[PDB]
Formats: C-alpha cells, structure tokens, sequence
C-alpha cells in the first residue's frame, strides 16, 4: 500500500529551525528574504493552496511534455510558417523574441524564494517554479528553433534578451525590476500574484484563443500547457500576501501590488495589445484587446485581488481610461519604427479592420484614423519616404516605451516629468512617475535607449547607429511592413 | 549648439525628440518639429504654429529664440496652432 | 466604469480548462457535482471557461466516470490552465470559491 | 552599414559549432543575459541593490574563467529528459515502497532500529533541505545558465530525497507510533549533538555567498562527506539491523548524488583551463574541509551507540 | 549493470519441445497449424527479422499511444467533420467502418499463429502481434466515436462487420478468408506477408499523404502509427516462407501468394480506388490510385517477394491492366447504388477532374467518361430518377463486388462462369475463379447477397427490402451523392 | 419503411446504457461478428473446416449463456492502460534486475543455489509458453470479445514472465557458468521426473479444445495451482537460500496472476446466472484437478530435495 | 414465370440482374434490360437491339421466347446492337 | 508493361518514415553512413521514402547524433512505417538490404 500525500505532507515542509551558528538575519538577510521583520515562526503558517510532490511532479510533468512535444512533431508539414498570414508569424516572432529568455530569467526569482523565503512551503513549491520556468524556458527556445532556417528574425528568440533593441530592454528593465531585482517576498508578491495570476493569462491563454482561431494549434496547445504550470506556482503570492495583512504589512504589501500591476500593464500593452488588434488577422480575433482586458484582468484578476483583502488600485480609473487607449497609440509607434523591431508589424487598418476597429472603440476613426489616414494616404501616393521615422521617439524612463497621447479631432497629450538629483527624467503616466518614486535607488541611474543616444553612447549618432547598436546583424532581421503595404490595395 | 528638445505635434499620437539650435526662433524649431509630423500622421493645414512649453498657457513669441527662451535641453514642448 | 464596475462585481469561480479531452468531462462533471447551480460555458476555443456563483466543486469520482478512464485528482493540472476563485484541492476533490460576496 | 545575410540553420551563437547543436546545445547555452554589462548585470540603476550583490558574489569572485558559458554538463540533461530518467527511478522507488509496505517490511526490523532510525534519519529532511536551498543559490548566482541548469536539478534532486525521508518518517511511525518519528526531528537536528556539527557546517555554508566559494563548499565539499559519512554508513547499519529496503532507497539517492559530482568534476576541470584557479579552489576545501569533518565524526559517533 | 538482447533473445524462443503424453500431430492439428508435414526440429530455424521483447514493447507501445492520442486531443477543435470536403469525411466513414472491426479480426489471424504454428520465434511475435491489432482495433473505435453524436453513418465503425451490407460482406468474406478461417501458416503467408506487406501500405500510408494533404492530421498521425506496428508484425510471412521454400513446398507457398494478393487486390480497389481518385478532395490527391500502386505494390512489394526467390504471379499481366481499369468502374458502381453504402460517395466528376483523370489515365473520357456524360445531363435536367437505380448488380461469387467491364467506345466486359456440384456461379476475373477452384469446400456453399435476394431470403425482395437486409436503421444512414450534386454547377 | 431518428450519443448497442459509456465499454464490447449467425460464424462456405471447428468447439460447447457478452474485465483494461500499468511493473522489475546485477547479487546466494535454479526455474520457461499458448487459445475460441481482451493480455503476460525467466537465466549463467544454465533446460522439461506431470498437464489441456473446457482447465485449474504450487514455494525456497531477488520479482508476476484471477471468476460469476453451468463447470474442475495435483506433487518433490 | 438473367447491355459499365418472363421475346427481353440502362449510363441510338449469350457470336432471334431459347435462370446475356 | 519492368526492376532498399522528428534526422544518418551512395529521397508529406541501391545502413551512434537527443535503436519502430529490403537490426544498427540484384 501507499499512503496518501495528505498524511505526510506536512513533514515535506517541516523544515524550519532556530538558527544559532549564525543569526536569523545573517541567514534570511532582508534585501534577499525580504521579509519585513517578521520572525520565523509566523512564517510556518504560510499554506500554498496548490500542492504538489516531488513524485507527482516528474511523472505529470513527463506527461505535459509528451503531448506538448508530440503535437509539434504530428504538425510540422502544416506549413504554418508558409501558409499563414505574415501578420501571425511577428506574432509567434515577437513573442517568442520577448519571452523564451524571460522564462529562463524567471528560474532565477523562484531560486530566490527557494533559498530566501522564510516561509518552508514556499521554499518547496519555489522548486518546482524553478524546474517549471526552466520546462518555459526550454519549451520557447525549442519551438522557435526550427524556423532558424527559414528566417534570422527567429534568431531572435535567443537574441533578444542578448541585444540592447528597445522592446528588448523594455521587457528587461520590467522582469529584472519584478522578477530578478527584488528580494523573495517582492517576487511572491509582485511575479507570483500580480504579474501570473493577472497578466500572463492574457499572453498565454488569450492569445491561444487567437493561434487557434488563426488554426496554429502547434503553438496554442504549448502556451496553454505553459500556463498550466503557471496556475500551480503562481498560488505562492496569495498566501505570501495575506500573512504579510496578517502581520501588519497591508501597506507595504498594497504598494507592491499596485506597482507590479501598473509596470506589466504598459508592456503588455505594447506587445500583446497590437498583436491581438492589429497583427492577428481580423477573422482570428476570438475577442479585442480591451474584451480580453475585461475578461481576464479586471473580471478575474481584480476581484481575486478583492478577495484576498486588497484594494483596487488607486489608479484603477486611469488604467480603465488607458485600456481604451494606449495599445492603439503604442501600435502606431511600433509600427512607424518598424524598422527598429525584430518582427514585422501590421498595419492592421484596412477599411475592414477599421470598421472593427471602430465596433470596439467607438470614436476611434477621428482619432488614431487619422493619423492612419495621412500613412495610408502617403502609401497609395508611393511617397515611401513619409512612412519612416527620421528622428526617435521619446521614451519614458520607467516603462522604456515612446511616450503617446491621443491623436487626431480631440488630441491629447500628457508627460509626467521629475527633476531628481540632479537630473530631468519623463514618465508616461502619473503612475510610472509614482513607481519610480517608490524606490528610487532602483532606477536613477539608469539611462533609457534615448538617453544613451544624447549622451555619446550610441555612434554614428544616426538612426543606423542606433539600429547597430539594438544587435540588428543583417538588413533581413529589421522590421518591415508585415503585407509589404498591400494592404494599401484594400482602401 | 545643438539644443535637444522632446516635442509634441498638435493631433499627432506621441513625443519626439527633435534636435534644434540655440539661436533659433520659435517660428524655426515650429518648422522643425513639424517636418517629423505634417504629412507623415498629421493633416497639413492653414494657421500659425506657435511654441510652448508643454502643457502651458503660454505661448513663446515667434520671434523669440530658445537660447532668450530660458527652455534647458530635454525639455517638452508643444508645437500648436494659434 | 459602469462597464468595469459591473465586470469586477461578479462571484464567478471555476476551472479555465484548455483545449483537449478534459473540457466536456469537466463541463459535464461541474454540473453533476453542483446540483441546483447554474453552470456557465465561455468557449474560446483554444481553452474553455467554466463558473458558478460563489462555490465550483469537481469531484474525482464524478470526473473519472465523465471522462471515462482512471483518473487522479492531481491530473487535472495537465489541462487546468487557469481557474477564478480561491482554490483547495485534496485526493478526492478540487473546489473553487470566494470568501466575500460582491 | 547593413550587409544581407542568409538564414542560419541554428542560433547565431552556435552557429560555428562544427557538430550539428544537439537538444541540449539549443535550450541550454548562454541564457543568462545578467552577465554582459559588468557594470549593470539587470536592466536597472547600476547601484541597484540586486545590481550591487551581483557585482559583488558573482562578477567580482576569485574564482575566474573568461568563458564559463562554454561549460558543459557531461550528462547533456534538459528538463525533458531529466522527467524521464527521474520519473523511471522515482516510479521505482514507490514500487518499493508498496511493495515493502505489502510485505510488512517494517514489523521485521532488528529490535530498536526504529529508535535509531527517528535519531539517525528522520532529521535528515533539515539536512537535506539545506542542500536544497545551497543548490538554489548557487542556482541564482553562477555565471553560466549550463552551470545554473545543473544546479536546478540538483535543487529538485535535494526536495527528492527530503520527501523520501519524510515519506518514510511518517510510514515507519505506523508501525512504530512511540519512538518521536514525525515529532521530535526539529529538536533533534537543534540540539541533538550528533547533528550540531552538520548544523553549523550547513548555517555557515548557507551565508557563503561568493557563487565560487558556494559552489566549491556545497559541491566539492559537503556533498562528498554525506555521500561518505552519511549515506553509506547508514546502509551498513540497515544491514545489520534487518532493513532491506533502506539499503535500496540509499542506492537510488547515491545515483542522483553520483551525477551531481559528475557535473561538478566537469566545472572543476573547465575552471582549471585558469591556472590561478586551482590556489583558489584548493584555498576554499582547505578553508571549509574542518567542519565537514567534525559534521561527519559527530554524526557518525551518533549513529555508531 | 542490464545484459543485451543479443545475449539472451535465443532462450526467449527456445521453447520447443518433443510431445510425449500426446502426438505432436494432435499437438499441431494440420487444419489449425499447416505445417504440411514439415516435423518440428525444421521450424526451429525460423528467424524472425524484426525482434522485439517483452520490457521494449509496453515501453515503446506507451509512448506511440501517446502521441496518437495527444495529437487527437490537440486537435479535436479544428472543425474536420465541419470544415471539411464531405468526400473527405465521406472516406473516414468507409475506413473506420470498412477496418476497425477487421483489425480486431486480426487479433485472431495473429492468435492462431500464437498457439498453432511449431515455429517458437513466430509464436511470440505473434503474440505482440496479437496486442498490436488489439491496439489497431481500439483505435479505430475510439477516434471515430466522437463523430457519432454528429452522424448516424460514423455508427457503421461499429455495425458494418455486425450488418449483411454488400461491402462489409465483401470484406468479411477476404478477411475470414485470409484471416481467420485458416490455419497458422496460411495466416503468416496470406496475411503477414502477401496482405500486410503489400496492400496495406497503400490504405494506411498512401491514404494519410493524402490526409495530411488535405489537413487531417489527427487522422495521418493515427494511421501512420498504425503502420508501424504493421512493419514490425508483418515480418513474420517472409521466413515463413523461406522455410516452406527450402523445404520442398515452394508450389503451395507459391499458390497462397497468388490467391491472397488477388483478393486483396479486388477489395482495395472498390474501397481505396475510389478514395483516391475520386472522392480525396482534386487538390489534395498526392498521387493517383495507379500511382501509388506502381510505387507500394509494384515497386515495394513485388520486388520483395522477388528477392524472398518467389515468382511475380501467372497472372501478373491481367493485374496491370486491371490497375489502369478496374476502380474507374468499381467507383461507378458504388455511386450508382450510393443509397447501399454507409458513407457517402462523391461523383468526382467536375469538368476539372476529368482532365486530371484523363491525363493519370489517358482514354478515360471515351470510357468512363461516355458514363458520367449522361449521368450528368440527368442532374442537369433534374431527371434525378435516371440517377438512382431501381434493379440489383450481379455480384462476383468470390470477391462479393459487383461485375463490371469497361464502358463506352470500346465497351468490353467479362464474366467468367462456373458450374460446381449442380450450381451455377459467376466471378468477375480468371482469377477469381482459380481461386475457387484451389479450394472449393471454403467457398461453395457460400450465397453472395444477389444469391440471397432470389433465394428468397430478403423480404420483401425489393429494393427497400434488400437496403432493411443490408442493416440500415434510419433513412440518414444511406448514402447520398457526397455533395448533393453541386458538382453538376461546375458542368 | 425507414424513419428518421438523430444521431446517438456512443454506439447504437450501448446507446441504451445509462451511464456515459467508459473507455473500456467503447473500444472492447461486442466485437466479435463471428457469433452472430450461429450457422456460419465466418462469412464463407457453412462448412468451411473454420466454420466446422467454431461450430463445435465454441457453439456446441457445453457452457451456455444467452449474453456472454455482457462479461465485463472486473479491471477494465483496454490497450492502452495495459500497456501504461505494464510498462510501470515492467521498469520497476529491469531496475531490479540492473540494482541487484550492481550489487552482485548472484554471487551470495547459498552454496549450491544455482543448481535448485538450474533445475526447478529456468525450465519454467516451457511452462509458461504452453500458458502462452493456452491463452491465446482461449482468446481465439471465447465467445464475447470482453473475455477474448483478458485472454489476450493474459497471453502478453505469459510471454512477459517466460522473458523474465529467460533474462535470468542467461544472467544466472554469468555467475554460474558450470550448472548448465541456458543449456539443459530442455532435456529437463522432457525427461526429469519432477516436470513430467506439468508437462503431461499441458500437453492434455493444449488439446482441449472446446471454449469452455479451455478456459476452465486453464485458468481455474492449471493457473491457480501454478501460484499456490511453484510461485509461493520458490519465494520460500528463495527465502532459505539468500535470494532475495527471486521473492520480488515472483512478487510482480503474481500481480499478474492475480489479475488473471480475478477476470477467471468474474466470467465464472456471469456464467452462472445459467444453473446448467454448475455442473459443466464443477465436471470440467473435478475432471482436470488429478493431473494438476499429480504435476504439482512431483514438482515439489523435485524442488524440495 | 419470373425469369432472373444476369445482363450486360452494351457500352455499359456493368453486369446488372434483369428479371425478365419466361414467355418473353428477345425483343421484350432486350426493352427490360434497356429499362436499366439506356439514358441512366448509356446514350441512346437509332438501331435494333439483339440478345446473345454472354461473350456468344450467335444472336438469338428477335421472336424467340427466353422459353424457345434453352436459357437457364441466372445464366448471363448481353444486349447488343446489330 | 514497359512502365511496369522499370517499376519492377529496381533495387531501392531503405525506410519509409512518417511525418514527425525523425525525417530529417534519419535523411542526414543515410547520407553520412552510406558513403559514397546516392540517397534518395521521395518526400510524401505524411512520410518520406529513403532509398539507396542494394543496401542502406542507419547506425544508431550516428543518428543519435543527428536527431540532437538521447536514442536506442528500437525506437525507430515509433516512426518506421515501413521499409524496402530485407531488413536485420541490432542494438547497434539497422540495415535495409536485398540479396538478388534486378
Ligand atoms: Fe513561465
Ligand atoms: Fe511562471
Ligand atoms: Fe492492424
Ligand atoms: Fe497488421
């Protein structure tokens, strides 16, 4: 006979002890542990609601990988790289460029846990997050490889996080200020709750939706068995948070959550929010941007928040008027620096897609239309040199992303700016503004892409020196309209 | 005397970095923000472009320079129209 | 925020179930298993959301007889890709609820 | 300026390899992109605290390579294929389990055993999960992602044999519900002389953050001793005490312990392409070798009355 | 330390032994074994060439289930049955229905090998091959099964062996005949050499480049495993008949090839002939029927049984022709009387089509064609009387199918006809009549459904009598034209 | 005339169960068309020698039922799930057999071991093929496709212990290359006194060829006296002689033949609810039980001296 | 007097089971064998239709009966043109 | 039968892989381990057919090599659909041979 886990469960995370050879500080210090002072013992009541051992492990994990791998081999003739629209090969380019690597870095904030934490079951279920994340890592590393052959932008699964490409120091400066920058306590709370039980549904779940409508299902049923593991590991930040409210830290834990939220909100805007309205074939959008928003971010996520003690965000009004807005200005961005991007944005703006466009954001031809209609405009006319950028953006100094507004019949515009020891910086919302002021050792000294062009970092002082510098090898690898403009052909 | 400045255009969709000179006028660096802008996600149109500092009331005059401007690099402006 | 409000305001828990041949076992087991609860079905697809008001139990020994072959409580996690509510999980069952009412 | 380049047929870092890149090679080599900038291993200030750390327990330690990416585990192990090996030998291990549980195994011990078992064994989860939390650490700190891979594995390894021993505990407390098992190991491990030497041989090496002295202590060091002091010893003495299944536990847990000194042998021998690594090395087991002994002599005064 | 299989596999077949306390004739009844007097110390050289052993089978077997039933999984969204070309659906609905219930047949073909025939080593692979048609069977249960909530006629995977329809009496008269109403050693000949592999190459691998042309995975992914349990099972035939050669029976090994290969021959080609040229969507057909004859059966097969130092059969000329000829009518016939199939046929005769049949076989449109020319002015002109048939075919009394020539400008069609013990048979080949004559106690007594239609025992001995005889339950079992004749638009 | 009627959920002959139909109930019941028409089992002549041997051997049997397919495998086994229990059993057994190679194992075993093994187990590898064959038997004759599935997996475990005994004995030999391991095995089955009633048991029941008799002198006869007469004793003799590989893997053969137990009576149950069957089955025991008990004595004899 | 022939008519593609009357003549006969054929899958044509047995060169005469003819039942015959 | 003889009167010996993670590998083994032959390769989309005169050999040193995983021999039977020639197998190496020459 075996016995069930339910009667030896308790001693696998039995495993605290009064340290005495050295102090419990010296051993759980705090800008590692994170743990605000509270003593061991509270931390032993720390209880993860989604267990799993070690023999379970292996052999379920056996299983998910067999079916994940199986199922790229049977499809591998489906000429997906060949059939597809080209809109939904940027799509599995730049995902794969902004997460395979980023996966691999998550490995390194559940070690941190795994060695700092000082609650014992967090310690175990970190473990398996590392082995997880490594599986992630592995899995988008993998999968993208084989089109190596067929095109250098799938280089850049590999490349990315190796390269100093705007969008590449975006997702680093966010996952190295959530994930790998912070002591084990942060990471529950601010990677395990905020960033995996909120956003990465979007990414992984959301987009599946679309890869299988766009009938990729290679790549749908590995994103979706990713997040599988994600739904296991992420449940260490719940009870991370509520001993933290349990122990006097409501605020310090609130600021965190806040401050995650915020931070991955303005990435996933600019990666996922034009892929799921702009690049993805109008006839594979399961739902917009903004109704995945809705779905997953405020009708899931947010109430969870609400459940586990917390309160919406002190933002919450400015994020709801920024889910109507921001991704359609950072598409235009994207898309107009195409060529500084390692995949091929769509325009996406089709008199088709506009229409659609408009069902699900009301009002949206009179403004984003009309910057579209100038482009598409200079585009019939065959006046090319009008549809590339001839100077940069600006670039905010938190998300690292072009500062936008709303354009066209009621423009607005707005940059948060902040002098700070001695030094001018811009933030593209009153929120990034208020991150950085949270802590500001984390980032003062940082310099974003445009910084470094003023200062004499970047040679020639030229767009091309800046496309040198962001790790382009070849004239292949930079962006370039996804339909090579014949979607101009429609309008 | 390269000057840095982060602009603005009137119904464009975000910020630039424009590089104008010290000694130029608010007409000269409304003229060079706009070549990153008109006609390229910005309808042309009749009027005065006018300069100011971004989010502000007022406008610098046309004649005045960025160096009599008081403005220090890396500022915002606004490029507007009358 | 009308539109938020009345989005965030909801008691909805229950297993997100990805594409595959746990999806009906698991429809089909949430109603069982439930009785005098309304079982929604959200289908995109590439996964399947799945609620009730409040409290969602699936049971092993009901998911074994939808499904149709021998299961393991702890095999859902193959195809369990996301979930709303709280969850507690043991050999036998998992549920998923809420402790307020919204 | 821009020349037109053709495709690559793998990543562009393993693009001059002359052998075509193996599974391994392709999800395994150089990940970690913390180690380009010297001055900002994150993508932050670079004083950052985290940033600070780094520069200091990794960038700055004496144990020097210009190319530690080039390490590479002699076992080639992806996560894939470390679930296939480890769920064929943990399926093993259960079987023994219920089968030994079947046949009453537990009844049959020597006399006392279950005594010795709940001062000598069970306590070894807190041994264990020290190995557990050192590999992890090492885990975050190596300059390598091939190197970091390993230690992954063996963190997972270190949480097997900690789940073994608690499975056990609990099993053996069954049969015997009045020798503490399950109860007093925490106790035992804090003030139980036998086990004060691992104790602070562990609580020291845990605060050595320099990821070379990490490594070297935990891997060259307090590893081998177990394997010695603890493992086989233990074996000998469930021999002579009627406990066959012990015996064949240890055997699987000294195969997992086995290939963690492989990899480890392999990043001693790519180190020493530096010859100012071997003074380093040898220093740290000088420096760390006396506790581990004096961890290995109390224990086994324990185990042996 | 684990020892090779090379050091211990003899002692796994060294497992004959002199009966002493019964006969080894007893032991080995003649009518079960067929050993032809060959006494059992000259059985104990049979080699089976592709080994396997207990450990590595359950191994290996695990992990190709695994895979078949994680791509079904994957996929079962895609819209196949919804999505695809009916003819396609149309061609899953006869090979589940015309083969997963005759794969279970086998288990027995592979069982009375396992227990009759005196050579070890063809027990024991016998015996896996036992558990792979056990597998083959399953399979080809379950993946159909889903479809039956969808159509009444995916209800024939499981009823057609169980019904008196024409073609499942056609194939349940080769396979009892191959199969198992014979004894061990014309099972191995007949079975695994002559049937598995020769023709089923063609249904199982020919028939899934064409799946996956046509972007059914799940279902080339499927019968693509299937066969590799095949390749492996099928090598128990050729040292067989080595053994039969080298011991003096090379005229009987000679004759079972013939006969076995013949009936194979005329089944395929009213089931898989039609498949591929006709209802296999234009645009999907990798090759032709004939094509993949000459690549499978004449490049493959016949040199193999060459090489083994058999000869090509008598009959090796009337074959030939028989490939350029025979489907194209066989097809006609199953459309004509579409109202008694189970699945659904399509026409496959667009004015596109035909060019491509003329061009695969030159002369078709003066044949064939002269056929479908009135047929079609008939669906053009709404006479859609003249397009269902109001008498019965008259049917070979060995393969069960009806008997056909070639139609139009050169009309020429044959019956060959036989008297035996005061009955009056026909047969639609030389052929087939040779058969019947080397063994008439298999046959004679044998009523093909025509027989059985003016025996009086289909009542009422009416067109709807026979379709209630034939085991239809509803009126949406029987067939229909695959597209409602919206083909005749294309005309 | 026909009607119309909608699709049904599963197949039409379980579309009036009331639950869900399971795995097993899909791809295993009623699959053998060869019942249907009691005339002519096979789609041939009606007196076809097939058609002859099926009409005696299986319809003229003396053990009736109206439903013999409504037998259900009490362990619901389909391909599949066989396969996924095997291949767990089957990697637990080759890791013994590779842990114990390790230790040296054989080479401990008391003096004059290899002789009794020699002798009383590398034989059985007869034994159980005629098992083998005596299954695959019962599953070509059984009139249900339900019983015809556990008979053939029953044949697959047959060949999976005569390959344990083979890989033994090779392995045996290694050690002991003077005992005649691998060599003598034949000679023994046909000549030495203590095989000759299992050998005339098996060569009369493998010429049994009504369904019936079969099934009843195989698995309710031979196969039960096979475990209480070779199994059990050996793991005893195993016991004595510091062989305590042998006890572990019988172990896991018996999970097998328990297995096949445990179908044996769940048929025996459903043929029951016929009150002939009583006395067909009770004839067809009493009449076999003497050469079983005769085989099992001499057996023993040999074994025990 | 039903009759059952099995009959191929030309340029067909098939063999069919045609039942005809014993007192039928070859003219009758080849009507009903016709009735299953011409304007189905065979395009009609002025000229007479003839019966022969199956693969015979000699033709029945028009008048004669399937009864006059020594025809046995199920025996196959062809419909032809002259 | 002109068309036929030629079909006939080849002597192409080597596997038919289905569609999946060994073509290519198994491609590359032939080319390498059958030197100075031709391969030939009919590629069919559910499977490829590999072919070389008279004998072809794929060791398994060598397409462990080329497949990038760890590999036994007897795992080929996974996608091994079917093959020309004779075939003899070991744990070492598979050969597809004919022993008349046409
Ligand atoms: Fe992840
Ligand atoms: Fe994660
Ligand atoms: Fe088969
Ligand atoms: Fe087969």
């Amino acid at each position: 006979a075996m016995h069930p886990r339910k009667d030896w469960y308790e001693l696998t995370r039995a495993t605290n002890w009064t340290p005495s050879y050295v102090t419990e500080e010296q051993l759980f210090p705090e800008r590692m542990s994170g743990h605000m002072g509270i003593p061991l013992e509270k931390w032993e009541s720390y209880d993860e609601p989604y267990k799993t051992s070690y023999p379970e492990y292996v052999s379920i994990q056996r299983e998910k990988d067999a079916g994940a791998y199986s199922v790229k081999a049977a499809l591998e003739r489906a000429k997906i790289y060949e059939n597809s629209d080209p809109g939904w090969i940027s799509t599995l380019k730049s995902h794969y460029g902004a997460i395979a690597v980023g996966e691999y870095a998550a490995v390194t904030g559940e070690g941190r846990m795994a060695r700092f934490s000082k609650a014992p079951g967090n310690r175990n279920m970190a473990t398996f997050g590392m082995m997880d994340e490594l599986r992630h890592g592995q899995l988008q590393l993998f999968f993208p490889h084989e089109y190596c052959k067929k095109d250098r932008q799938f280089d850049w699964a590999w490349r990315a996080y190796h390269s100093n490409e705007w969008a590449a120091i975006a997702a680093k400066h966010f996952f190295d200020d959530i994930i790998t920058g912070r002591d084990a306590i942060s990471v529950a709370i601010m990677l395990t709750f905020s960033f995996e039980t909120g956003f990465t549904n979007m990414q992984f779940l959301g987009l599946a939706a679309d890869a299988a409508e766009a009938g990729d299902y290679t790549f749908a049923n590995l994103i979706s068995s990713i997040q599988t593991d994600e739904s296991r590991h992420a449940q260490q930040g719940g009870p991370a948070l509520q001993l933290l409210i349990e122990n006097g830290k409501r605020e310090e834990a609130q600021k965190k959550v806040d401050m995650a939220i915020w931070r991955a909100w303005r990435l996933f805007a600019v990666l996922t929010g034009p892929v799921m309205d702009y690049y993805t074939p109008l006839e594979d959008r399961s739902q917009s941007f903004k109704e995945f928003m809705y779905e997953w971010i405020i009708g899931q996520f947010e109430r969870s928040l609400i459940d586990l003690g917390l309160d919406k965000p002190w933002y919450w009004d400015l994020f709801l008027k920024d889910i109507d807005e921001l991704h359609h200005s950072y598409h235009m961005g994207v898309w107009y620096w195409r060529t500084t991007a390692w995949w091929n944005p769509a325009a996406g703006v089709t008199p088709e897609e506009r229409d659609w466009l408009e069902e699900k954001y009301p009002g949206w031809n009179k403004r984003w239309g009309r910057c579209w209609d100038v482009i598409t405009e200079n585009v019939l006319n065959d006046r090319m040199d009008l549809v590339s950028p001839e100077t940069l953006p600006s670039v905010c100094n938190m998300s690292q992303i072009p500062l936008v507004g709303v354009p066209g019949d009621d423009w607005n515009i707005e940059v948060f700016s902040l002098e700070h020891n001695g030094r001018l910086y811009h933030f593209g919302s009153e929120v990034d503004r208020w991150v950085f002021q949270q802590d500001p050792v984390q980032y003062q000294n940082h310099m974003n892409i445009v910084d470094r062009f003023l200062a004499g970092q970047i040679q020639p002082m030229t767009l091309e020196g800046a496309l040198k510098y962001m790790g382009f090898q070849s004239i292949e690898e930079m962006g370039k309209d996804a339909h090579d403009f014949a979607w101009a052909d429609k309008c | 005397s390269a000057f840095p400045v982060h602009a603005a255009f009137e119904k464009d969709f975000l910020v630039q970095l424009v590089v104008v000179d010290l000694n130029d006028s608010m007409d000269q660096v409304a003229e060079k923000v706009a070549y990153h802008c008109v006609n390229r996600r910005v309808a042309p149109r009749e009027g005065v472009m006018r300069v100011r500092k971004h989010r502000s009331t007022e406008l610098f005059p046309r004649d005045m320079t960025i160096a009599e401007s008081g403005l220090n690099p890396t500022e915002v402006i606004d490029v507007v129209f009358e | 925020s009308t539109l938020a409000d009345q989005a965030l305001h909801n008691n909805n828990v229950g297993p997100i179930i990805r594409a595959g041949d746990l999806v009906e076992p698991v429809i089909e087991t949430a109603e069982i298993d439930n009785p005098g609860k309304e079982i929604t079905v959200e289908d995109r697809r590439a996964y399947v959301r799945i609620a009730a008001e409040g409290e969602l139990i699936l049971t092993r020994k009901t998911l074994e007889e939808q499904l149709g072959r021998p299961f393991n409580m702890q095999e859902l996690e193959i195809n369990l890709a996301s979930f709303a509510g709280q969850i507690q999980a043991d050999e036998d069952q998992i549920r998923f609820y809420f402790d307020k009412t919204m | 300026s821009f020349e037109s380049k053709k495709p690559m047929r793998t990543w562009s870092h393993l693009a001059e390899m002359r052998k075509k890149p193996s599974e391994y090679d392709i999800v395994s080599r150089k990940l970690h992109y913390s180690t380009n900038n010297p001055d900002s291993p994150w993508e932050l200030s670079p004083d950052s605290p985290m940033n600070l750390w780094y520069k200091q327990y990794r960038n700055a330690s004496p144990l020097k390579h210009d190319n530690w990416d080039a390490f590479t585990d002699p076992d080639q192990l992806v996560y894939r294929t470390y679930n296939l090996m480890q769920d064929g030998q943990e399926s093993y291990v259960q079987s023994l389990f219920d089968q030994f549980n079947e046949r009453e195994h537990d009844q049959m011990v020597r006399e006392g055993w279950e005594h010795t078992m709940a001062r000598c064994y069970s306590p070894l989860r807190y041994l264990f999960h020290c190995l557990q939390m050192s590999s992890a650490y090492v885990q975050q700190m190596a300059p390598a992602s091939t190197i970091s891979n390993c230690c992954i594995l063996q963190t997972a390894d270190s949480l097997r044999w900690l789940t073994h021993t608690a499975y056990r505990t609990h099993e053996l407390s069954l049969t015997y519900p009045d020798a503490g098992l399950g109860e007093h190991e925490r106790e035992l491990w804090e003030k139980e002389p036998g086990w004060q030497g691992l104790r602070e041989l562990m609580e020291k090496q845990l605060t050595a953050f320099d990821w070379g002295e990490a490594f070297v202590s935990l891997n060259l060091v307090v590893k081998p001793m177990i394997v010695e002091s603890i493992f086989k010893p233990l074996q000998q003495q469930a021999w002579e005490n009627n406990d066959t299944l012990l015996p064949l536990l240890i055997d699987s847990q000294l195969k997992d312990a086995e290939r963690h000194s492989r990899w480890s042998k392999a990043l001693v021998k790519h180190a020493l392409e530096n010859p100012d690594n071997h003074a380093v090395i040898e220093g740290w087991i000088e420096k760390w070798r006396p506790l581990a002994d004096r961890a290995a002599e109390a224990y086994l005064s324990m185990l042996s009355s």
